[PDB]
RNA sequence: UACCCGCAGAAGAAGCACCGGCUAACUCCGUGCCAGCAGCCGCGGUAAUACGGAGGGUGCAAGCGUUAAUCGGAAUUACUGGGCGUAAAGCGCACGCAGGCGGUUUGUUAAGUCAGAUGUGAAAUCCCCGGGCUCAACCUGGGAACUGCAUCUGAUACUGG
RNA sequence: UUAGCUAGUAGGUGGGGUAACGGCUCACCUAGGCGACGAUCCCUAGCUGGUCUGAGAGGAUGACCAGCCACACUGGAACU
């Protein structure tokens, strides 16, 4: 914390990442409906949340809450994603 | 871009007179003054630091009619000039056409001061001024023109005028159904229900 | 005419061969208003109950902070136990400007328009007792003026 | 009068032009330290009659060389 | 070259113009040269339309100005008001 | 080892109000009899007895008010390793101008309030309170 | 076109989000670790103020939400404004160059530093005081500011030479 | 976890060249030049007035307005 050291080397400030990388700083990115299914919780819930593997715009193969209950999805089908995990 | 909804509900709300009906009748008989509005509206809650200073924000609002960005932008406005903001925001709220008009008494409410500035009915320095959230300046005079001059809703507020405390920084005629803004008033002379120290806080977080 | 004001409604717990016992604690400020203001933490097994011991330990040992008009006289920083908390003088009509115990303690203070700033530990406890020793040797410019053997004027 | 510099013989080997370093003594922008910034300079000479590890006097002057656009006034305390 | 134009700063359909000293290959969002004063087609009473510096214009007319239309009647029509 | 005379007469004087002594001495130095006959002149010493002939020693009576401390702050703004130089608007006001700030300009040693009537910056050196 | 009069009727003109705490605002009923909810802590395993519906209420408003995206809060890289005995952190020590740092006293120098003065730092923008559009947004007058840099004249306490 | 880089390179002399000065170009000498105050190499990028946030310090940012720069199917070259 001597300036010398500090004249010697700035402070580095950490550089954070997006945890949403997929939509490449978009609002909402097109996807295609690669297979819909239900996936069990981790431990202090038990469920089924119903949930489709997506190919995107740019070739990515990312997982994708299905919220709300009940819907009419496909495979093969146009969707929107937003954002936001699932705890 | 107004409310429209039950007046004296928002009285009971904040519990205390809003003024917002002409007082003929007693507000308490048309409404529970100490039961706030629907069910749980009886049981008083512990309530907390942040709920009264939005109660005091929306109780200043509501006494005026003024939605949230417009009054903002008078928090704004205060904020950059000078000395006390909370007594500069009151000469803003004193400032609104469609108050002194209320002040002057010539609407027996605000909202009835303010549809005669929105029906055109009156005039400012001679000039007829639409705008109800137009800003006073001193030594002015508001003038009823006499299209609706003879309405019978402007002679009857007059009474409702005896019956309220005359203001001070405001030379009101009768007979010409004109006034004259003589001076800014202050903190003083305006009611001490409503706290400087607290609505400055709200919008400084 | 000694305001009163609580600060800390809390639940804290012994532990014994039977189980836990819990006790609920409280912090409470009282102050005039004047320079004179005085916290007070008080414990007991009822929230009603531990606030009046609170009230009673406050209503004593009171302390005398030199004010003025409506403010501080120059800015100063406090500190108790890993509790940095720096506070300032500001002009009329802005308004107490702090957050947690600190809104409460210069209210019950009388001052009027303030600048504060917190560092380090919020807790509500030892936030609230670097408060009182900044405020504590806050000290007039007619003292310093005695303790340095001069006048206000000498100063300016 | 004229807008005139000092600074340090570094290099007197090559004909016709010395290499002067020239100290400039700055504040940091944001941590206040005063830094020791060295500016180096072809300049010409002529003569090649400058000793090395020297304070010399430059001017600046119109462009000599491809790295060399400097020419010396005068020398101070030529000596070792 | 240096011209003195007449430069569009103002509202739609309310025109306003900072009559300045520029130059006649740039334009009006751009290059001026020199801001020598300003002009209200819109200019109401109790309140000067046309304040304009005319004697550093007349340092630059003996460099070899050039002088627009309305510059040339505006210029005139001040002298023949004041 | 030896960084520094006035950072060393500073904490000399600081560890001596603690201490509850009545006199502080060190070897002297011409900066610092300047700065001592500064807070004398302020009235945050009682006196300064400079003597020595082959090392001058300056010896210092520490003002005590009321049994307690009158010196409640002392400080170090321009350190050896860090150098200050603010201008004369830039001059400080130490707990709101209650306590002085002391500056070194061309017109020697004095107070940032004579120095804003001086009209004219320098080198702060320390902070007295 | 701006603006001015007629005309007619309360007429043609309000909606989103939210209520477990965080944070302003709760009941009822369906539901039973299912369906689900979810910024965080976390709710649902038959009596759920946290799910769904209803009622009521809170927040805004011609918009209201969600996502994205940046700073703030964050002193959480701590120049201002951090720490290293055990919570992350002092090299296993010693040597030592460059490096940074320097006792005391006198002159000199005036580099740094400070002061003054010129030049420039475009306009716009922001700030301040005005003006104009019925106000406001907006437009616009004047001012300050543009924290600099260059040059010149000093200054000599300190830091340098 | 990019440390060596450079041969018209670096300097000179002479000739040539351009509106202009200069490896600008050429010839001939000299071996210099650069770099740990980051050369070199890689990745990303039009730049500034400004904009946004922040009490400030700062941080991020460059649509719109400006000032500059660069480009015009791609790669080239001159012409006028
Ligand atoms: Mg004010």
């Amino acid at each position: 914390a001597t300036v010398n050291q500090l004249v010697r080397k700035p402070r580095a400030r950490k550089v954070a990442k997006s945890n949403v990388p997929a939509l490449e700083a978009c609002p909402q990115k097109r996807g295609v409906c690669t297979r819909v299914y239900t996936t069990t919780p981790k431990k202090p819930n038990s469920a089924l949340r119903k949930v489709c593997r997506v190919r995107l715009t740019n070739g990515f193969e990312v997982t994708s809450y299905i919220g709300g209950e009940g819907h009419n999805l496909q495979e093969h089908s146009v969707i929107l994603i937003r954002g936001g995990r699932v705890k | 871009a107004r409310y429209l909804g039950p007046k004296l509900k928002l009285s009971r709300r904040e519990g205390t007179d809003l003024f917002l009906k002409s007082g003929v009748r007693a507000i308490d008989t048309k409404c529970k003054i100490e039961q706030a509005p629907g069910q749980h509206g009886a049981r008083k809650p512990r309530l907390s630091d942040y709920g009264v200073q939005l109660r005091e924000k929306q109780k200043v609002r509501r006494i005026y009619g003024v939605l949230e960005r417009q009054f903002r932008n008078y928090y704004k406005e205060a904020a950059r000039l000078k000395g006390n903001t909370g007594e500069n925001l009151l000469a803003l709220l004193e400032g609104r056409l469609d108050n002194v008009v209320y002040r002057m008494g010539f609407g027996a409410t605000r909202a009835e001061a303010r549809q005669l500035v929105s029906h055109k009915a009156i005039m400012v320095n001679g000039r007829v001024v639409n705008i109800a959230s137009y800003q006073v300046s001193p030594n002015d005079v508001v003038s009823i023109r006499e299209k609706a001059k003879k309405q019978s809703r402007v002679k009857a507020a007059l009474e409702l005028a005896e019956q309220r405390e005359k203001p001070t920084w405001l030379e009101v005629d009768a007979g010409k159904m004109e006034g004259t803004f003589k001076r800014k008033p202050e903190r003083s002379d305006l009611s001490a229900d409503i706290n400087e120290h607290l609505i400055v806080e709200l919008y400084s977080k | 005419e000694l305001q009163e004001k609580l600060i800390a409604v809390n639940r804290v717990s012994k532990t014994v061969k039977g189980g836990r016992i819990f006790s609920f604690t409280a912090l409470t400020v009282v102050g005039d208003g004047n320079g004179r203001v005085g916290f007070g933490y008080g414990k007991a097994r009822e929230v009603p109950a531990a606030i009046q011991k609170a009230m009673e330990k406050a209503r004593r040992n009171m302390i005398n902070v030199a004010l003025n008009n409506g403010t501080l006289q120059h800015p100063v920083k406090g500190v108790h136990t890993g509790s940095r908390v720096f506070m300032q003088p500001a002009s009329e009509g802005t308004g107490i400007i702090a957050g947690g115990a600190m809104r409460a303690v210069l209210e019950v203070a009388g001052v009027h328009n303030v600048l504060a700033k917190a560092y380090g530990s919020t807790n509500p406890i030892n936030v609230v007792r670097a408060t009182i020793d900044g405020l504590e040797n806050m000290n007039s410019p007619e003292m310093v003026a005695a303790k340095r053997g001069k006048s206000v004027e000498e100063i300016l | 009068k004229i807008r005139t510099l000092q600074g340090r013989v570094v290099s007197d080997k090559m004909e016709k032009s010395i290499v002067v370093a020239i100290e400039r003594f700055v504040k940091h922008p944001i941590y206040g330290k005063f830094i020791k910034r060295t500016t180096k300079l072809h300049v010409h000479d002529e003569n090649n009659e400058c000793g090395i590890g020297d304070v010399v006097e430059i001017r600046e002057c119109r462009p000599l060389s491809k790295t060399k656009s400097w020419t010396l006034v005068r020398v101070v305390e030529k000596a070792v | 070259m240096v011209t003195i134009r007449l430069a569009r700063h103002g509202a739609k359909k309310r025109p306003f113009y900072q009559v300045v000293v520029a130059d006649s290959r740039n334009a009006r969002n751009g290059r001026f040269i020199e801001r020598v004063g300003f002009f209200n087609p819109i200019a109401s009473e109790k309140e000067e339309g046309t304040r304009l510096d005319l004697d550093r214009i007349a340092h630059w007319v003996g460099q070899g100005a050039t002088i627009s239309d309305r510059v040339a009647a505006l210029i005139k029509e001040v002298n023949k008001a004041a | 080892s030896m960084q520094d005379p006035i950072a060393d007469m500073l904490t000399r004087i600081r560890n001596g109000q603690a201490a509850n002594k009545a006199a502080v001495t060190m070897p002297s130095s011409k900066l610092k009899v300047a700065i001592a006959n500064v807070l004398k002149e302020e009235g945050f010493i009682e006196d300064f007895k400079v003597e020595g002939d082959t090392k001058p020693e300056l010896e210092l009576t520490l003002k005590y008010f009321q049994g307690k401390a009158v010196v409640e702050s002392i400080q170090r703004v321009s350190r050896p390793g860090l150098r200050i130089y603010k201008r004369k608007d830039e001059l400080p006001k130490v707990m709101a101008g209650l306590g002085i700030a002391v500056v070194s300009t061309s017109k020697g040693v004095m107070t940032d309030r004579a120095a804003r009537q001086a009209g004219l910056g320098g080198e702060i050196i320390c902070y007295v309170a």
